[PDB]
């Protein structure tokens, strides 16, 4: 099951968070319609090349309703040291820096 | 496991007008499926000059790029395209991925004819073997401190190695496997001043060095400073 990337802008609805394991969980609300969409997530430490580091836990994170303002979370296997959440596509895409150790 | 980049043909000799293609090849997917895009750039490198980017997202033009030339494919298969070749495009151009550091370039297509961000580094060094050299990188024209630098080295007429980056602000290092002892990344904040040391020089290490912010919109490459191992 596939689908096309969501369009719209993402926000976080709270701070992300260290889990027991040491990835990253974040929870996000989607402002699109046109749901339900594929979520671009991934970890950089390079903001300007977006070079992926790190990976995706969860496999084929999506937003499951086409209402505006739904929610969903993701968990995020983030690399040693320094790096950016990266959250959306364009020039809308969230980002937050998250340190691992 | 490293990406190897490999580009056909070697060499193009072809006519002024005459449309061309370049092919460049990875050993791995460059198509990262979170966000559909492919890490594939594309650069060109005239006589006298340091290496420019062309394309980035494969198919993405920078500004100033012309229509006539064209980035296309996907995952392992990219195409350079130049629809009608003019003498001013003499070059040697490189095909790039960054998909995965360390980045790697491809050897190169040589096309032969036929028919205010700045990045200053000093003038030529000439060393002896078992020296050390340390090149300096002055940055202006833009925020220095969150804008990675990165150091390219590349012998005569060959595919540019990416040796590795620091980040001014907090001084984060990423460093090639490859120069992880050959050399060493310093910055000095208060100068906006990017240094790469150099030790135990070879004639092996005879190169042009590159400072270098890659990648995408807001690439910029120094103008190299030669380094010749007696
Ligand atoms: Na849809
Ligand atoms: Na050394």
């Amino acid at each position: 099951v596939s689908y096309s990337l969501c369009t719209a802008a993402f926000t976080f609805t709270k701070i992300p968070a260290e889990t027991l394991h040491g990835t990253v969980t974040v929870e996000v609300q989607y402002a699109g319609t046109d749901g339900p969409c594929k979520v671009p997530a991934q970890m950089a430490v390079d903001m300007q090349t977006l070079t992926p580091v790190g990976r995706l836990i969860t496999a084929n994170p999506v937003i499951t309703e086409s209402t505006e303002n739904s929610k969903m979370m993701l968990e995020l296997d983030p690399p040693f040291g320094d790096s950016y959440i990266v959250i959306g596509v364009g020039e809308k895409k969230i980002t937050h820096h998250w340190h691992r150790s | 496991m490293d990406i190897v980049m490999s580009q056909s043909p070697s060499s193009l000799a072809v006519s002024v007008g005459e449309k061309i293609t370049m092919s460049c090849k990875s050993s791995q997917s460059l198509l990262y499926s979170n966000n559909e895009k492919n890490y594939l750039a594309w650069y060109q490198q005239k006589p006298g000059q340091s290496p420019k980017l062309l394309i980035y997202w494969a198919s993405a033009r920078d500004s100033g790029v012309p229509d006539r030339f064209t980035g296309s494919g996907s995952g392992t298969d990219f195409t350079l395209t130049i629809s009608s070749v003019k003498a001013e495009d003499l070059a040697v151009f490189y095909c790039q991925q960054y998909y995965s550091y360390p980045y790697t370039f491809g050897g190169g297509t040589k096309l032969e004819i036929k028919g205010q961000v700045q990045l200053q580094q000093p003038g030529a060094e000439l060393l002896k073997p078992g020296a050390s050299v340390k090149l300096s990188c002055k940055a202006s024209g833009y925020s220095f401190s969150n804008y990675w630098m990165h150091w390219v080295k590349q012998r005569p007429g060959q595919g540019p190695e990416w040796i590795g980056m620091i980040h001014p602000n907090s001084g984060n290092t990423k460093y090639n496997e490859k120069f992880k002892n050959k050399a060493t990344l310093t910055v000095d904040k208060s100068s906006s001043m990017v240094y790469m040391q150099l030790s135990s020089l070879t004639s092996e290490d005879s190169a042009v060095f590159y400072c270098a912010r890659l990648g995408n919109d807001m690439d910029y490459w120094g103008q190299g400073t030669s380094v010749t191992v007696s």
